[PDB]
RNA sequence: GGGCCGGGCGCGGUGGCGCGCGCCUGUAGUCCCAGCUACUCGGGAGGCUC
């Protein structure tokens, strides 16, 4: 089941802050058959979603600053 | 195979993806707690795989990823 | 850019003002027809040219003179 | 000697054809140093410079090259 | 209506384009502005030439 683009993008940011503690957080993307279908999952709960040309712009800079400021545990 | 630098891996990957827009997916892996990320490509019989702990690499990736959402959408 | 004498004087002298703390201030000169001679100036952003005749060459390169030799003040 | 021979080099290229030769000047005040070359894209001939007191005869040699252009 | 008003190397920027910095180097023959919003495609003013 797709969720709305913006919608998509509040769960995962949820997922990335339910994960910090002790988790992990999995991100796949691949072409749906344009248009082009994109997931994410902590083990159990499923988020999925499909971005097109109408919506690539709004969404990758999104999408862009949510794993910027998520993944902070690095060297 | 397991790539030491994110150039070759890059190319690699997106070659990869090339020849095959269609099978190819990529996936990525963070773990807060372990302080890493992980990033392959696989076409469920070739995969490829670069792993981290360098905060430098977040960008390179995140890009990545804006890179190969443009492909898949063009 | 193609100035006459005076601005080119001018600009040329903020070439080396705009340039003194980093880059290079190029200068070509040359014999130039379609007498005269053509001189260009630039600092890799901004470029002037002007041309330089016999009818003035006498009260151009006074001032010419001066400022390259004011100028360039920086070698060893 | 390097200068002084230079110069004659160069005067000889003006000469040689004073329609097809060109004299670039580059001064690059960070680095701190000049450099003056004399071309007709078949015949390199430069001359770099950090010290002082050269300076004046390299501007010379310019305002001189431009006369001979302006006769 | 169409072509052209500079080229080269390195670093930086952006999904990408325009773009920023450093160095090198041309012609008789370029200026201004930040913009475009999935796009190998931002806008204005001059000049040259079919």
């Amino acid at each position: 089941v797709l969720l709305e683009s913006e919608q998509f993008l509040t769960e995962l940011t949820r997922l990335f802050q339910k994960c910090r503690t002790s988790g992990s957080v999995y991100i796949t993307l691949k072409k749906y058959d344009n248009k082009c279908l994109l997931r994410a999952t902590d083990g159990k709960k499923k988020i999925s979603t499909v971005v097109s040309s109408k919506e690539v712009n709004k969404f990758q800079m999104a999408y862009s600053n949510l794993l910027r400021a998520n993944m902070d545990g690095l060297k | 195979p397991q790539y030491q630098t994110w150039e070759e891996f890059s190319r690699a990957a997106e070659k990869l993806y090339l020849a095959d827009p269609m099978k190819a997916r990529v996936v990525l892996k963070y773990r807060h707690s372990d302080g890493n990320l992980c990033v392959k490509v696989t076409d469920d019989l070739v995969c490829l795989v670069y792993k981290t702990d360098q905060a430098q690499d977040v960008k390179k990736i995140e890009k990545f990823h804006s890179q190969l959402m443009r492909l898949m959408v063009a």
